This record gives structure tokens, C-alpha cells and sequence, in this order.
RNA sequence: CCAUGAGUGU
RNA sequence: CCAUGAGUGU
RNA sequence: UGUGAUGAAACACUCAUGGUCUGAAGACUCCC
RNA sequence: GGGAGUCUUGUGAUGAAACACUCAUGGUCUGAAGA
């Protein structure tokens, strides 16, 4: 895919997923590309996550601008029917968002500051 | 390690302590510093750059942005980014001074003269570069012909009023403006109306002679040729803007399936256009979401109930699409939720350069179309 | 007529021909107005009628702006340079010495911008968004002030974004809340209170808070300085 | 004494009790019952009215009208007038039936038959005799005007921000939208300007160097043939109303000084016109107080006032008048005060058919208006 | 689909595909509608779509008009009939065997009461004055019901200088107060009481005074009968 | 004149501008034609008096239309110098109205009915 | 700007 | 519809 | 059916009629 | 400060919120159920 823009390996892929599972039970997640949407718009989201294997591509490609544009990490899964099925859909899901992490919070830190290392940021 | 610095006045490394440990100055050139500028900003290191980090040969190098890091790591140093570091800050406090010390500059006089002709053509050089997008010129048409529009309607009900006048029964027989505006302009005087003429227009036989009894036995007033003729001049003005109208129309589906061909394939060129208006631009129209989309043009409506926590409108401009306006109140709210839904869709195949997908998404839109109906 | 000093640096008031006061500055241009002021001469010497009504700043000047840390030879940041009404007052006030760099990201604005800054070596336009510091990091150097004028939801958090980038610790930095461009349902009073906090968490130091009503409706401007 | 009525159904005599001394039927035609109706009005007696005074020989006649009254004098009687008299409603009681009493008709069937297209027919020549006002036209002369005003300004102001794509800074250049819309329709393309063109519209020739300075160094975007063209459209029809409107002006100026002239040499055509259109009639104009001829056209802020006990609008439509607007805010008030005064005078006088007196108004205003701007 | 007779004379109401309730009356002249108003069928007789937003009595009538002086074979005289809309409904009613005289001064609008009276027998039109009833005196008779819809500041007046001539004694007014057109300063409910009361001291009795809201903003219709 | 419509003996015209002199002292009177049309549109006015010697005369013209549109009786008297003077003007005045007779009452009500038996009112 | 009655355009 | 900045016509 | 189910006030205009400010003061000069 | 006149003025002195448009920026519904 051309709108991933950095590599994640799968054990962050997998810590991903666990983050998202337990907030949904303790924290406020977002689930959908449009409510993502308006969550980087109005700036809840911490954490912004998006699948690598949408179709077509263009769909979630705003997300990576946005984000950019409000300050707001995002990172990628392989799989949006992983994704949505970790969101407590029996569907799948193109990108979701963690608006609060609650007992995710310790998880959520290290993973935004993991990709960071994996974005060069010193 | 060395932290690195990209500037008009060229490029400085520094050690963690805030000292030059070299520097490249760059030409004081107004041409090749403003390509580099714009250059940098897609990642690309000035070309003072590179010639800096082969001189010092640092393990470790840190620069100011993100997307130079892959461009330098191609070039075969490890590279980071920290944004907003303490050397960058460093630098910039010294920035009176140090373009004399690199000697970019002789004195600070004409250092700020230089940089002052530099903003003026780098920005000069931007204010290009938004002029020049495809979409802006979709925008303006429509919006024009939205002006249009709206004149062709008052001056339409201002010439009835006028024309009735002379002639009032002609008034409730077309429906049409541009059907009305043509009688007043070709024939002028009600006495005037003749059949051959009026079978040039479309007019079935039956009616042309419904349309002549009444000019006869009009209780109308009659008038000068002073008088009709300055009717005629709103009649015949209504009738170039209908022209113009069409023009426009025409022009518009080739800028429409240009810039935007999957929205295009979705509602059509000018409702395609005048999303483009209201949200500035295509690329502006892509970010936005399905809920957003499907209300603009109806801020009035809107921001009313998020004021007042009342009812929000079902539709905004999309309420022109065929299918909602057409259909009862109930189904008309699913019909827009699903259009801007793939109206979103067909925004960001476009503005993300997508190749043309509106086949499958008006096949997609129409099903749900059905279903709602099949109820 | 008279024109008179005030106790802020190139900022003078005007006694006029009936009895009214009106706030001026020293024309760094003489013969050239850009916007419709008015041009004034008082012993030989040309002065620009700053309309409050259309400049934030001049309105937290009439509504009792304790300190003014824009004076003779001041850098400023000027996030938010619009047309250019306001920034060629600040203009006149740094005079040569001073410089001010204007950031604006509205080409159809930028636009007029620009012939404000082509007759005046004081101003540099940057046709870029305040949101990417990045792209004018190569242009501006640090600064005394920050002027953040910004229509923008996000617009504090932008502010200190460039701040930790171009001013200076012990700077200061003019930022105008405009609360209906924050959120038009909310009370303009709450967003001023949780604006100001957002400020004083990234250690600046609050030292006045101005509401620019009547002049401009639903808005405040913040004086603080960064640490 | 001799209780008169007059109908349709003809002439009828009654004594005090409201008993039929005498009648004369009318003739059962359409057309000469509609034209003694008409006459009527004016207080001309019907003709069977005539024949029946003669019939009977009164020697004191009472009728439904006080403007026959005169009218019946000079015929030879002693006349006086009851205007809700108990016999002239006895009649009406009776109407019904006394219509085939009479012999008008045979039966009731076809004594409405006639009645509803006497009605029809009656009416149908007070519509025309509506339409048939000179001041009409000039009504709705100003109103297309005022059409073609706005239109051109929202063309306009499309125009500048269309066309600013190509060639931005020759918005700021020209100022007069006409000069502007020239422009854009001969030349198109910056690069097509000429200094013989341009020295033929009358441009000195040190603006024509300013502007093919910023031509030739405009930052304006590269632009093809069909996106010139799509704006010169707008262009063109600007050109267009601005000539209707010159043309609209000078016809309603015509018409203008032929049914209010004292009205016109006051305001002139334009505002005179425009203050015909809000009273509705040049008879309405005439029957106004000063005090609302001052505010017509502030509507919104008069009732604002009104309402509320606020300040009142000095001035409405009467704002354009070059001595108000172009004079300081506190002789304003005045200036329209004294204005709407001699505009009420001119309105009476032209109504009520008198012979042009607008010097010695025009005269007796300015020596007001002097006045008031030595203070 | 269901129609079915009401406690008035010629006055009909539906049940519909939905479940939804609409006046209507039994078309004079079928196929055929004054205004949009819906025309429907039902055992083979056509009626017409009374919208009590547009006409008074049908609002008159749905905020529980206690009685209807207007019915079979009625005499009516109607001042201020307009575009015909009201009118057409009354023509509908009375039915041939009544009349009905529609004063109106305002040519633009007698324009289309034309078409209304041309296809109906039932109705006369009159471009003349109300306040001059001498100038229509000529051509109608006396009549049961004074139906009074006139915009005019002294609309009551103008009605019983009207009712003297041409009202039976024991006939019916219905007069529409236009309070906002009698006067947009003073309270609404103030000018009903004020008006009624002209009628009083004029000798008529006041029957029943309805508040046409929603249907009417600001205003009420009275019935009263005159003796 | 034109606009006068009947014609006034001066014993009425006397009896006039008395009553007029009576109602700015115990009722209410409008002096000015401004005022006096004010007076009819409202239909405030209980009796118009309009001069005889008005230029120009279609000044007033309009009074005679707009009092029997509201069905308010209208009276004449010579001078328009008389009228004002009565109405404690020392300027003409030419036309003016009885809003409220008060201390004048009997000698309006014996005004407005003569006036109507000249007018040929039965 | 209020009310009433009649209509128009995307 | 709200707020800010720049303008236009009668 | 999260690639958006359910709920749910799209926008721009014309004509006709009525409601349509205040009401007697302001400016100058000459005598001790 | 007392007195005294002159011109303008109910054919209007004094007081007093005329109307119509364009651009640019942001604030831009709901969220898991439905046959
Ligand atoms: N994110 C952003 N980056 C840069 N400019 C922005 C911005 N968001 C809004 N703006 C601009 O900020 C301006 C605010 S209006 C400010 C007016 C000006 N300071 C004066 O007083 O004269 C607008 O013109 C808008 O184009
Ligand atoms: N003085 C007057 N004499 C006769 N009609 C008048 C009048 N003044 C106003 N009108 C008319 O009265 C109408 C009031 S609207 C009422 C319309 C009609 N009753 C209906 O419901 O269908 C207006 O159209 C107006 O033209």
C-alpha cells in the first residue's frame, strides 16, 4: 500500500490491538473512518489507528494529512477485519480511534513512543 | 553527533553544546535559494548540505525535519529528526549576527534587504503554484452560473409583471421564462402574434390558438413601441443568459470530470462543482466526513440545532441530487446518509489521484437506493 | 489638532478638530495608506489613523493594555497577517530596526499581503499554514514577540507550537481568542478561562487578559510571557 | 316624495312606504348597462332615470348617490340624497323577485345568467381602464433598473474574483467595473494587451504602462484558450445591461417628466420613479404627509422605532438625493425634512393635473438646504 | 380513502391512504381547481382540498366554528375576495341556488378572481371600493352573510357601514380581524377586544370569537348577527 | 377654487374658526396639512377645515379625497391667515383638524350637520 | 420589519 | 445562521 | 450494514394589501 | 444681566437607526443496528 508510510513490525501490530480491547471495556474508543474523521478534526483522539489492507487505498489516505495537521500519532494493523473484530464489531473497520486510553494508558504511551523511534524522532 | 541546520543563510553543524563545528554558506542568489526552499520542503537537503556532511563525517546526524531523514539515510548516514531542539533555537537567536560571521552577508543592512526580496519572491513564487490548480476555475463557473441563475429568475417575474401590462393573459399561458421571454421579444405588441412563428418555438397547434384568442380579446392596455421596447430589452437580455447558462454548463462537465471524475459520475457536474464551492476545494472536499458532506449548504439549518439541541436538517446542496427531492420526507434522510457516504469515497479517489471508480460506487449507490424504496 | 507621545513607543493620540481622540502611528510610508485611514500631518510630520474598530491590538490598546511589548526595533512572529491591516501598524512602531515576519495561508488574502510588504522593508510575507513551522523555519530567525491572530479551533495549541520554536524565553506573546471560531455553542467566557490554562501549563506566564468587546465581538486577547 | 333607486334591473320609482309608484326597465344589453354604470360614477343619471323623472312629475326626489344629486338639479328637480335609505334596501329585499316583475327577464333562471356577465364584462373594463395609467411604466421601469443595478454588481464582483485567476493585480488597478469588464472581453489572455488598444478606451497613457507592467510581471496563472473564454461570457453581458441600463434610464426619464414633471425636477426620473414604486400609484404619493414620504424605503428601521419607542430613520429612499448624502451626518435630518415637504407639494400638484411649478421649488429648496449648511 | 358529511352543510372530511384528516368541499366544477389543492374522487364524486392555512373559514372552522351561517343556497356578500381562493370554496357550498359577491379594489389580483368567476356561476365579481358600497349598490342584492376579509386600519367600520345596506336583519357577519394590519404597535388580543366591541355599540351580537392560530398569526374571526 | 366642493356662508365659516378657537383650549386640534392628513389616514379627526386661498391650491386637494375615503366631514373658510391665527398660530395655516371638540361639542355637532344639509343629506 | 392573499428558480 | 479580516452598487 | 445501520428543520426569490416619524421653534441685531 | 426690534417658519422650525450586495477563515448532525 502507498498510504502506509513507515514499516510496523507484528508484535507492535499485536500490542496495537490488545491497546485498542481494553479501552473499549475502561477507556472511549471510535470505531469507523468517518468518526475518525471527526475525531482528529476536534482533537480527542491520542491515538489514531488505521488498516493497512483497505480497498480501495484512498479511502483512509486523509487520515495520515489530518493527523499531521492536528499532531495526533497514528499507527497501522494488517488487518481491518483484525481491527473491527478487536473493536467489538463482527465487521470490519478501515480505521478507528482511542479517545481515551484508561487502562490502556501505560500500553498507548509506549506504543506512541515506539513509532516515534520508528519515525527517527529523538 | 551533529546537529544540522537548513537556512537561507546555508547549512551549519553543530555539536550537542551549540558551536559551529562547520558551515556551508549558500549564494546569495534570490533564484537557487528559493528552489531549494521549496525543494526542502519535499525533503530534498540543499545542495550546501551535502557538501557540509562530507566534510565533517559524523556518526550520528540530527536534522530539523522529518522528511529529509529517509532522503539522508538513502545517502548513507543513520539520520533523525528532533523539531524543535535546543540547537535549532540556538541558531536563530544568533541569526542577526551569524549571516555575517559565515559571511552570507557583509553587514546586517543588507542581509534583511536580501531576505526582505527573498519572502517577497519566495511567497510571489506559492501565491503561483495556488492559482494555477484545476479546481479553482470549476469553482468560479459554478458559482457564476448560480448567479446567472438566480438573474434569469427576477428579471423573468420582473418582465411578467411588466409585460402583463399590455398583455396579462399571456402570463398564466407559458409556464416557461424562457418560453414567455421569447414571445414578448420576437413579436413585441400582442397584435403582432402570428402561427408560423409561434410553430417555430415548439407550440402544439392547440395551444398557439389559444394563445392568439387571447391576445385578441385581451382586456390588456395598449402601449407605445417606446414602451415595448424597453420590455424587450429585459426579454431579450433573458434570453442571452439562458445561452450563456448552457455555455457554461458545457464548460463546466469538462473542468468537473477533469479535476473530479469519480464525484462527477456520482451527481453530476454542476452539484459536483458546487460541493467544490462550499468546501473550498477538492482536497478540502476529500478530508471531510460523510456527516459533514451531506449537510453542506445548509449552515442556516444546521448550526440552528446545535444552538438549540433541535432537529438538524436531513440534506444541504445534496438535497439537489434527483433521488432525494424526488422521494417522500422518510426515505429522502437514508438516501442523502448513503450518497454522502459515497460521495466521501468518490472525493478521495479524486483528490488522492485515484483512477476513475464511479461505475462501481453509482452501482453501489443505487442498490441501497432500491432497498430504501423497497419498503 | 495636536498629536502627542503616549507612554507606548510610537503609538500617539490626536486631539482633532472637534474634540475626539483617535490612536496613530508614525508613517513609516508617508503618502501611502493601506487600508482607508486617514493620513495626518502635525509639524511636518505624517502620522496613520489606526481605526480600532479593524486592528484587535488597537482595541487592547484603548481597552487597557498595561505593557505593549511591541516598541522601536521589536522582532515579532505574526501568525495570521491577513490582509495586512493590522501588521502594518506594528509596522511604523518597530521602524526599520525591528522586523516582522508575517505568516498567512489564504492566497486570495495574501494576495493585498503583498502589496503591503512590497513598500515596506519592515514586513516579510510567508504564504504558509502557522500549523507546519517548519516550512518558514528557514526564513525568520527567533523573536521578541508573538502576535498569534489566528481563525483556528486549534489556535492556542498552535501558538505555543511556534512559540517553543521562535520566542524567545522571557518573550512575549499577543494571542487573540476568538472564542466563535473556537466553538460558537459554548460560552465565550469558558473557552477564555481553559485557553488561558492550556497557556499557563506550557509555562507562559499570564499577565493580562483583555476583552476586545465592543470593538470586536466575542473575543479576548491574552499578554503573556514564555518561560 | 319620490324615493329613487337605479340598477341594473332598470329605473325604479317608490313612495315613503316602499311601494312601485312607477319604473322603466333597462334594455337587456350588455353593453350600454356597463357604459351607464361607468357614467354613473361620475354622477351621470342613467338614461332610463331620465324618462322616469319625466313619467312621474316629482316634486321632491331623493337618490342613492350625492353625485347625482347635482346632476338631477340641473335636469330641472329639487334632489337631495339618503345614502342607507329603508327603501333602497326594500328594493334589494325584493330583488329577487322584482326582476321578473319589472320584465328584465322572464325568470330568475336567466336574470343572473345576464347579471354574473354583466359582472364579467363590468369588471373586465375597470381592469383595462387600470392598466391603462401612464405611471405604471415608470414603476416598472425602475424596477427593472433596479434589477439591472444589482445584477451588474453581483457580475461584477463574480467577474474580479473569476478572472483575478489569470491576471490578479489588475482588480486593484481598475477601479470602475465597466473599464474592467472591457478589458477581460477584448483581450482575454494578459499577454494580448497592446498599447493601441488600450490608448482607444481612453486610458492616459501612464496607467496603460502600469498595467502592462503588471501584466507583463503579473503572478497569475497560465490559462487555456476555453477558461479565457467561459469568463469573457460574464464580461460580455456586464457590457450589455450597463448599455440596457443607460437605454432604461433615458426611456424612463421620458416617461417620468410626461406624469409627475414636478416630482422629476425635484429627484429627478430615477428616485422619482423609485418613490412612485413604494407608495404604488403617483395618487398615493399625492395623498401622503411629508413625514412618510421622509421615510419610504426604511421600512425595517421606521416600525424598528415605532415598536419600541426608538430612534426613527431621517431618511429612506430619499437617502440618494446628492444633498444628503454627500453632506455631514447632522444636517442629514434637515436636508430630508425639508426635501419630503415640497416633494409632497410636487406630488399634489402633479397628480391633481397641475402645470410644471418645479423651478420656484427647486428654488425655495436649495435656499433651505443653504441655510442649513451656514451653522 | 374515505369521505364522509359533517356537521356542516357541503362540508367533507377524508380519511386518507395514511390516516390523516383534510377538509374539503364538493367541486362545482370538477376537473377543475382554483389553486394546487388536491382533487379527489371518491364513489364517483369529486371534491376539493380545503387548506385551512390558505382560507380563513376553514380555519375558522377546525378550531371549532360552533356554526356555519354559509351553506346550501346562501346569499353572501364577500368583501375583499382576492385571487378567489377563499371564494371558490363558498361558490362550492352554496351551490348554485345562493350568490355570492366578491368586492375587491386591487386589479393585479381581480386578474385571476376572473378565471375563478368566469368558470363559476355562483360568483360576481366587483373591482370596486368597500368603503364605497354605492359604487356596486347597482348590481347586487341583499344577502344572509357579510363574510369581511379586507386589510384596511378601519376594516370593522368599512363592514358595518356595509352591513347597513346590504345585510338582512338576522343575517350573519363573519369578520376577519387583522390585527397587525389594523396596527403592528398595539398587542393583538387588545385589538380583538376594541373591534368587537364596535360591533356591540353597533347593534350586532356577538356569537362566537375564534383565535386562527396556527392557521392565522395574529389573527381572529368573529360571528356575530346583526339586527 | 377646484377643490372646494360645496360652498360656505359665512356665518358657518364663523361658526368654524369659533370652534376651532374653543378646541385648542378645551380639546385637541391639528394645525398644518401634514398633520390634518396625518389626522384622517388615523382617523383621529372629528371635523377637516381647509382655507379658501391656498397656492397653490392642490396642496389641499387631496383633503376633500382622503375625508370621504374614512368618511370624516370636511368644512371651508376664507382665510388661511384666519385659520392659523385661531389656531394660535401667528402664521397661516391651510388646513387644519378637530381630533377632540371638548368645550366645543354642541357647536361642532351643529357645524358638521349643517354642512350636511348644503351637501343635500337627508 | 409584521400580517394576509398569490406565485417563481437550483 | 454566529464571529473575524478585505471590498462593491443605489 | 463502521467502505456508515437508525433518527432527523435543503437553499435562493417575485408580486398584491394593510400597519408609514416628531409638530413650533431656529437664526440675528439695537439700547444701559 | 435687564429691555427692545429683525429675518426664516404649520406651503413645516426642533429632535431622529436609508437600502442593497461580494470575497476570504474557522465554528459543519447522529453512530449499530436494519428486512
Ligand atoms: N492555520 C493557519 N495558518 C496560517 N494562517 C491562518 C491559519 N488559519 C487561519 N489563518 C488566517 O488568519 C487570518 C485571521 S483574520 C486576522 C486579521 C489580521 N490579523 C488583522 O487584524 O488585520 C485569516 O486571514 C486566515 O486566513
Ligand atoms: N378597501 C378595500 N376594499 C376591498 N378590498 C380590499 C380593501 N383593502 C384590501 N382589500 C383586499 O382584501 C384582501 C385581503 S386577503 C383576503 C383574501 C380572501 N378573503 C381569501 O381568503 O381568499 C387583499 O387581497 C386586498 O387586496
Amino acid at each position: 500500500a502507498s498510504y502506509v508510510k513507515f514499516e510496523v513490525p507484528q508484535d507492535l501490530a499485536d500490542k496495537v490491538l490488545e491497546a485498542v480491547r481494553k479501552a473499549k471495556e475502561s477507556g472511549k474508543i471510535k470505531k469507523g473512518t468517518n468518526e475518525t474523521t471527526k475525531a482528529v478534526e476536534r482533537g480527542q483522539a491520542k491515538l489514531v489507528i488505521i488498516a493497512e489492507d483497505v480497498q480501495p487505498e484512498e479511502i483512509v489516505a486523509h487520515l495520515p494529512l489530518l493527523c499531521d495537521e492536528k499532531k495526533i500519532p497514528y499507527v497501522y494493523v494488517s488487518s481491518k477485519k483484525a481491527l473491527g473484530e478487536a473493536c467489538g464489531l463482527q465487521v470490519a473497520t478501515a480505521s478507528a480511534a482511542i479517545l481515551e486510553p484508561g487502562e490502556a494508558k501505560d500500553l498507548v504511551d509506549e506504543i506512541i513512543k515506539r513509532v516515534n523511534e520508528i519515525k527517527g524522532k529523538t | 553527533k551533529i546537529y544540522l541546520i537548513e537556512h537561507v543563510i546555508g547549512a551549519v553543524a553543530y555539536d550537542e553544546n551549540g558551536n559551529i563545528v562547520d558551515y556551508i554558506t549558500n549564494p546569495r542568489d534570490l533564484g537557487k535559494i528559493t528552489e531549494e526552499l521549496l525543494n526542502n520542503e519535499k525533503g530534498i537537503p540543499f545542495s550546501a548540505t551535502v557538501e557540509l556532511l562530507k566534510k565533517v563525517n559524523p556518526q550520528e546526524v540530527v536534522v530539523e525535519n522529518e522528511a529529509e531523514v529517509p532522503k539522508l539515510q538513502a545517502l548513507g548516514y543513520r539520520v533523525s529528526y528532533e523539531p524543535y531542539s535546543k540547537v535549532s533555537r540556538i541558531f536563530r537567536e544568533s541569526l542577526p549576527k551569524v549571516a555575517i560571521d559565515i559571511k552570507f552577508a557583509s553587514n546586517e543592512e543588507d542581509y534583511y534587504n536580501f531576505l526582505h526580496e527573498l519572502s517577497l519572491e519566495y511567497t510571489r513564487r506559492k501565491l503561483r503554484s495556488a492559482a494555477q490548480k484545476r479546481d479553482l476555475l470549476a469553482i468560479q463557473a459554478v458559482r457564476a452560473m448560480d448567479d446567472i441563475d438566480k438573474t434569469i429568475n427576477l428579471f423573468s417575474e420582473r418582465l411578467r409583471e411588466w409585460y402583463s401590462i399590455h398583455f396579462p393573459e399571456l402570463d398564466k399561458l407559458i409556464e416557461d421564462h424562457e418560453e414567455y421571454a421569447t414571445i414578448v421579444s420576437r413579436f413585441g405588441d400582442r397584435g403582432f402574434l402570428t402561427i408560423d412563428s409561434l410553430k417555430e418555438l415548439g407550440f402544439n397547434e392547440q395551444r398557439i390558438n389559444r394563445i392568439l384568442d387571447a391576445a385578441k380579446k385581451s382586456i390588456g392596455a395598449d402601449i407605445s413601441e417606446d414602451d415595448l421596447s424597453a420590455m424587450r430589452m429585459i426579454a431579450n437580455t433573458i434570453l442571452d443568459l439562458y445561452n450563456i447558462r448552457r455555455n457554461l454548463n458545457n464548460y463546466l462537465e469538462g473542468v468537473m470530470k477533469e479535476v473530479a471524475p469519480n464525484v462527477t459520475a456520482l451527481v453530476g457536474p454542476a452539484l459536483g462543482a458546487r460541493l467544490l464551492s462550499i468546501a473550498g476545494s477538492l482536497d478540502e472536499l476529500a478530508k471531510m466526513p460523510a456527516s459533514t458532506i451531506q449537510v453542506l449548504g445548509a449552515e442556516k439549518a444546521l448550526f440552528r440545532a446545535l444552538r438549540s439541541g433541535g432537529r438538524p436538517p436531513k440534506h444541504g446542496i445534496i438535497f439537489q441530487y434527483p433521488a432525494i427531492h424526488t422521494s417522500p420526507r422518510w426515505q429522502r434522510g437514508k438516501i442523502a446518509r448513503a450518497l454522502a457516504a459515497k460521495l466521501a469515497i468518490a472525493a478521495r479517489v479524486d483528490a488522492f489521484s485515484g483512477r476513475f471508480i464511479g461505475d462501481q460506487l453509482n452501482e453501489q449507490l443505487k442498490k441501497r437506493i432500491d432497498e430504501i424504496k423497497e419498503k | 489638532i495636536t498629536v502627542k507621545q503616549t507612554n507606548m513607543e510610537n503609538i500617539y493620540e490626536c486631539e482633532f478638530n472637534d474634540g475626539s481622540f483617535r490612536l496613530c502611528t508614525r508613517n513609516l510610508v508617508p503618502n501611502f495608506n493601506v487600508y482607508g485611514e486617514r493620513l495626518i500631518k502635525y509639524e511636518g510630520v505624517e502620522y496613520r489613523e489606526w481605526n480600532a474598530f479593524r486592528s484587535k491590538l488597537a482595541g487592547a490598546i484603548l481597552k487597557g493594555l498595561k505593557t505593549n511589548p511591541i516598541r522601536k526595533g521589536t522582532k515579532v512572529l505574526y501568525l495570521g497577517a491577513a490582509s495586512g491591516t493590522t501588521i502594518s501598524h506594528v509596522s511604523d512602531i518597530i521602524e526599520l530596526n525591528g522586523k516582522a515576519y508575517g505568516v498567512e495561508f489564504s492566497p486570495r488574502v495574501v494576495r493585498e499581503l503583498l502589496l503591503v510588504a512590497q513598500r515596506r522593508p519592515n514586513i516579510f510575507p510567508l504564504l504558509a499554514d502557522a500549523r507546519f513551522p517548519q516550512s518558514y523555519k528557514s526564513v525568520v530567525e527567533n523573536v521578541d514577540v508573538l502576535y498569534v491572530d489566528i481563525a483556528q479551533p486549534d489556535q492556542t495549541d498552535i501558538a505555543i507550537y511556534n512559540a517553543k520554536f521562535f520566542l524567545k524565553v522571557n518573550g512575549d506573546m499577543l494571542l487573540v481568542i476568538k472564542a466563535r471560531s473556537i466553538d460558537v455553542t459554548k460560552d465565550p467566557k469558558e473557552i477564555y478561562k481553559t485557553e488561558v490554562e492550556k497557556l499557563e501549563n506550557s509555562n507562559f506566564e499570564t499577565i493580562q487578559i483583555i476583552n476586545l468587546d465592543p470593538y470586536d465581538k466575542d473575543h479576548a486577547i491574552v499578554l503573556s510571557k514564555y518561560k
